[PDB]
């Protein structure tokens, strides 16, 4: 997520992470980012 | 008078005059001197547009 919220962040600084999801072939991945603390939930594919 | 006696007999203090002359000389000493250069770090830096 670090690595990916500076990927969002090269193309405009003013843009922050708000939320990512990254799905795999068997399962979905989402993760929130906020400074305080992030928040990640696996949930598989229907 | 014998001739070596006469030979003894013509050298005089006033005649002869012995010196004894020497030079200064520094005495010779033994020193050791290491020179070590500055401790050097390795710096890592990465920089981005956002940072």
């Amino acid at each position: 997520t670090k690595k990916a919220r500076s990927v969002v962040r090269d193309l405009d600084p003013t843009n922050d992470l708000v939320f990512l999801r990254i799905q795999t072939k068997l399962n979905e991945i989402m993760v929130a980012p906020d400074d305080e603390f992030s928040l990640i939930v696996i949930q598989t594919k229907g | 008078h014998d001739e070596e006696a006469i030979k003894q007999t013509l050298r005089n203090k006033f005649n002869y005059n012995t010196r004894e002359c020497q030079t200064i000389n520094p005495s010779i000493r033994e020193r050791g001197v290491s020179t070590e250069p500055p401790p050097s770090d390795t710096i890592c830096g990465n920089i981005t547009q956002w940072e």
